[PDB]
RNA sequence: CGCCGCUAGAGGUGAAAUUCUUGGACCGGCGCAAGACGGACCAGAGCGAAAGCAUUUGCCAAGAAUGUUUUCAUUAAUCAAGAACGAAAGUCGGAGGUUCGAAGACGAUCAGAUACCGUCGUAGUUCCGACCAUAAACGAUGCCGACCGGCGAUGCGGCGGCGUUAUUCCCAUGACCCGCCGGGCAGCUUCCGGGAAACCAAAGUCUUUGGGUUCCGGGGGGAGUAUGGUUGCAAAGCUGAAAC
């Protein structure tokens, strides 16, 4: 492929959003478009078992894999879109995020800037716990 | 056993024995 | 006043079907349909009638504004076999109820 | 008898607060109870901005920051390790160095 | 299956008068079938940000921006609306400030409704010890009244040529500020968030006079 | 030990209104001297009504919680 | 506009006691053609034929007309006797300012 | 006198047709049957005619009101909604 | 839900499984419609008789405080009967019905779970007119008054302090700064003394006992139970023993 575009040096922009929970793991390669999906890795691929799938370890395996192949498509840098489920739900990103920012700037694909979009209602209809809540 | 469900059996109870009095008047 | 000059959100009554057909839809005693979502080229409005189905209809036909008087008529149990009687013998008789 | 002045909360004009829904267990405790702190969290972990700082077209010019309202109920306060117990001269005492 | 070499890729013209006018790349295919190239064209989006487009403004304050129509491997856009970050919004908030927003409904010139936010805190004046610092909630509504005065009458009888341009150093939201110090005194003012909600007529002679 | 009988002057003006001694008012009469065309209006500091002179005819007090303030250039005493 | 008509009340409560004032439509008539009438007080029921012929004859006379913002079973609560009134007359205000305030 | 204790106007009905019918009864028919504040002639001689139709005996002038209430809840809102879509900025 | 993209899993927990998936699930994108609810600002801050109350803007009456050389001249306090307000939960009909979710059914986890945990889900939550009158309705401290230590603040008014700062600059008010006054929620310290003690500026002015006034407890159990009356559509409320 002679790709979209050469005479780098100015990078290919695309957007890699991440979509952690406490227990799955998501890379998603868009371009500023929004619509057209390059790479959809996640991590319950890379990952064999069923609670190590949103580990460091279920991340970086998820962050080579988009980066390989984005590195086929001619595509260069990515800026970063980060979230977890922010509904009623937790607002912190998950073990795993924090972790595929390291190990997609190892593997090619330079950065762009990162903001932080997790969708913060306002009305905060009833979360899932009861009136007691969660026990033990 | 709790002064609260200590409070509902008597109530359970007597919601009962209500119930037989008018039965049988 | 035909419903491309009102706006969207209008209670109205007797609205028609098709235009020229001089009033079909919500014509009994409490019940009204509101003009909703207009379509500006391809002159067609959705409207809620009283059953909950939003119908499209052409938009060259005419509503009188305002729902239809005798609104919460059934409020009253009829209560007793002759007023249940008198009702329907204005009608017709549909009455016989044999199982 | 009283094991504190404020009995726990810090409704003393009023009668009523709202609950605010916990993070952990998600019971709804009213926000002058609750124990609640604020994390100016640093959206990438501070080992791992060094390979940001070096992998970026910028010359260090993104630094964003991830900022919660991270808000406990008392029950899964101490239960996370943040509101130790103290003493009985202690527990009059006000804000950490 | 590679699909992505079945991909065609426009790159995106941005409109006049930030400092450049090329964005990035996209992808679609360029025909097939029942199908036209410019189908999925029109309503792309595109949420990119200052500090690349002005020649250093706030690098924050993004804009949306939506690919509008066709044109030979450039295809081209239109303002669509103006947001900011999660971050930004919730930085400078402290809890013993207090947050006034201001919102309206209003009409450009031409065809163009747009609603737009703001945001103002009061400051803490300088030589202070008392803490507190807020505001008496009667002028809170005086100065909702200040806002929606000023951003209907520096909106309603303007176009966007005018509007956009006072969106770039917030020439509204440091003129608020200067006006309004005989109420309160006011702390980082901005915007907030502006919304597109109505526009009448397609206009590709005045889309491309945006341009050249 | 402490006074009562003969207490400082400077602690009874701090005082409220009618906790001291004697328990006379802190509002005072104030010589508004209008140049309108002669005359000489006396008002009270304290006022309630927009004090309106009978020859100049334009305001001279502001109705104010508190105490009354004045317009332009109107100059006052007290008469004691 | 509370501060205006809380004021009418405070005024319809001078003339009811000091100045001298009819009540009633034939009796509002006779002293509008007499031009003994000064302000016209009207209901806001009242059938409109008997509206704007009142005003009629107030445009001859040039009489002052009010229309009172209210109901005419409040206008003779307002004009303080049990009864309802659409029209009155003020015939003779002695210390009221009713025909000085508006007009 | 407090003659029937309870009941009111559903002593007619007597002893029959279940309680809580003539609880639902007894509220409607206190509200068809009473002389209403008439809005036009001011005095209180609203009556109705047949089901929807309501009228004064001064001025004689008939209007359509509610079935077996003068007004209606829906009554209030629509003409609470309909001047309120009339003062939007000419129609 | 309707479509554009991408593609094998996706929620789920200490693990898993039920449940959704090449008929396209999740995840990105543009919109659209419905209902609950107003996040962060949010405090040992405000107002409310109590339960209580949080997006802006209008509208309607109401109120504490403050300033008062205004006013009638004791019109006062606390209350047997009697009356109105009274969270959530329920009961009756009316509108719709997002999420949570009693019962209900399911998957685990245990020896057992009909339990915590997980998934689906009624009644309910929500709005409209009626009901019911209970709570840890807690300051677990009746209400009015008089007095007896301090300081540090603060919230709302009022006065003063020719030190700044915003309109244009006298001219007013804003914005802080140092005050003094009033009443307010709270705090710190103290051997005023009180307290069985914890602790308390009121739980002090008490054997050196008498300000005025209402409600009440009298060893634990049986028990607010039996039975009466009384109210409530009902669920239940108020009044209330005795044997032993
Ligand atoms: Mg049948
Ligand atoms: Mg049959
Ligand atoms: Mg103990
Ligand atoms: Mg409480
Ligand atoms: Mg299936
Ligand atoms: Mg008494
Ligand atoms: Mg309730
Ligand atoms: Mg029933
Ligand atoms: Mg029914
Ligand atoms: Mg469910
Ligand atoms: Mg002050
Ligand atoms: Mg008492
Ligand atoms: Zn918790
Ligand atoms: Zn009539």
């Amino acid at each position: 492929s002679l790709g979209p575009q050469v005479a780098e040096g100015e990078n290919v922009f695309g957007v890699c959003h991440i979509f952690a929970s406490f227990n799955d793991t998501f890379v998603h390669v868009t371009d500023l478009s929004g619509k057209e999906t390059i790479c959809r890795v996640t991590g319950g691929m890379k990952v064999k078992a069923d609670r190590d799938e949103s580990s460091p370890y279920a991340a970086m395996l998820a962050a080579q894999d988009v980066a390989q192949r984005c590195k086929e498509l001619g595509i260069t840098a990515l800026h970063i879109k980060l979230r977890a489920t922010g509904g009623n739900r937790t607002k912190t990103p998950g073990p795993g995020a924090q972790s595929a920012l390291r190990a997609l700037a190892r593997s090619g694909m330079k950065i762009g800037r990162i903001e932080d979009v997790t969708p913060i209602p306002s009305d905060s209809t009833r979360r899932k716990g009861g009136r007691r809540g969660r026990r033990l | 056993m709790r002064a609260k469900w200590r409070k509902k059996r008597m109530r359970r109870l007597k919601r009962k024995r209500r119930k037989m009095r008018q039965r049988s008047k | 006043l035909p419903v491309g000059t009102m706006p969207e959100g209008t209670i109205v009554c007797c609205l028609e079907e098709k235009p020229g057909d001089r009033g079909k839809l919500a014509r009994a005693s409490g019940n009204y349909a509101t003009v909703i979502s207009h379509n500006p080229e391809t002159k067609k409005t959705r409207v809620k009638l009283p059953s909950g189905s939003k119908k499209v209809i052409s938009s060259a036909n005419r509503a009188v504004v305002g729902v239809v008087a005798g609104g919460g008529r059934i409020d009253k149990p009829i209560l007793k076999a002759g007023r249940a009687y008198h009702k329907y013998k204005a009608k017709r008789n549909c009455w016989p109820r044999v199982r | 008898t009283k094991k504190r002045r404020n009995n726990g909360r810090a409704k003393k004009g009023r009668g009523h607060v709202q609950p605010i829904r916990c993070t952990n267990c998600a019971r709804c405790v009213p926000k002058d109870k609750a124990i609640k702190k604020f994390v100016i969290r640093n959206i990438v972990e501070a080992a791992a901005v060094r390979d940001i700082s070096e992998a970026s077209v910028f010359d260090a010019y993104v630094l964003p920051k991830l900022y919660v309202k991270l808000h406990y109920c008392v029950s899964c306060a101490i239960h996370s390790k943040v509101v130790r117990n103290r003493s009985r001269e202690a527990r009059k005492d006000r804000t950490p160095p | 299956v590679d699909p992505f070499s079945k991909k065609d890729w426009y790159d995106v013209k941005a409109p006049a008068m930030f400092n450049i006018r090329n964005i990035g790349k996209t992808l679609v295919t360029r025909t097939q079938g029942t199908k036209i190239a410019s189908d999925g064209l029109k309503g792309r989006v595109f949420e990119v940000s200052l500090a690349d487009l002005q020649n250093d403004e706030v690098a924050f304050r993004k804009f949306k921006l939506i690919t509008e129509d066709v044109q030979g491997k450039n295809c081209l856009t239109n303002f669509h609306g103006m947001d900011l970050t999660r971050d930004k919004m919730c930085s400078m908030v402290k809890k013993w400030q207090t947050m006034i927003e201001a919102h309206v409904d209003v009409k450009t010139t031409d065809g163009y409704l747009l609603r737009l936010f703001c945001v103002g805190f009061t400051k803490k004046r300088n030589n202070q010890i008392r803490k507190t610092s807020y505001a008496q909630h009667q002028q809170v509504r005086q100065i909702r009244k200040k806002m929606m005065e000023i951003m209907t009458r520096e909106v309603q009888t303007n176009d966007l040529k005018e509007v956009v341009n006072k969106l770039i150093p917030d020439s509204i939201g440091k003129d608020i500020e200067k006006a309004c110090q005989s109420i309160y005194p006011l702390h980082d003012v901005f915007v907030r968030k502006v919304k597109m909600l109505k526009k009448p007529k397609f206009e590709l002679g005045k889309l491309m006079e945006l341009h050249g | 030990a402490k006074d009562l009988l003969h207490p400082s002057p400077e602690e009874e003006k701090r005082k409220h209104k009618k906790k001291r001694l004697v328990q006379s008012p802190n509002s005072y009469f104030m010589d508004v001297k209008c140049p309108g065309c002669y005359k000489i209006t006396t008002v009270f500091s304290h006022a309630q009504t927009v004090v309106l002179c009978v020859g100049c005819s334009t305001v001279l007090c502001q109705p104010t919680g508190g105490k009354a303030r004045l317009t332009e250039g109107c100059s006052f005493r007290r008469k004691q | 506009t509370k501060k205006s008509l809380e004021s009418i009340n405070s005024r319809l409560q001078l003339v009811m006691k000091s100045g001298k004032y009819v009540l009633g439509y034939k009796q509002t008539l006779k002293m509008i053609r007499q031009g003994k009438a000064k302000l016209v007080i009207l209901a806001n029921n009242c059938p409109a034929l008997r509206k704007s012929e009142i005003e009629y004859y107030a445009m001859l006379a040039k009489t002052g007309v009010h229309h009172y913002s209210g109901n005419n079973i409040e206008l003779g609560t307002a004009c303080g006797k049990y009864y309802r009134v659409c029209t009155l007359a003020i015939i003779d205000p002695g210390d009221s300012d009713i025909i000085r305030s508006m007009p | 006198a407090k003659r029937t204790k309870k009941v009111g106007i559903v002593g007619k009905y007597g002893t029959r047709y279940g309680a809580s019918l003539r609880k639902m009864v007894k509220k409607i028919e206190i509200s068809q049957h009473a002389k209403y504040t008439c809005s036009f002639c001011g005095k209180t001689k609203m009556k109705r005619r047949a089901v929807g139709i309501w009228h004064c005996g001064s001025c004689m002038k008939t209007v359509a009101g509610g079935a077996w209430t003068y007004n209606t809840t829906s009554a209030v809102t629509v003409k609470s909604a309909i001047r309120r879509l009339k003062e939007l900025k000419d129609q």
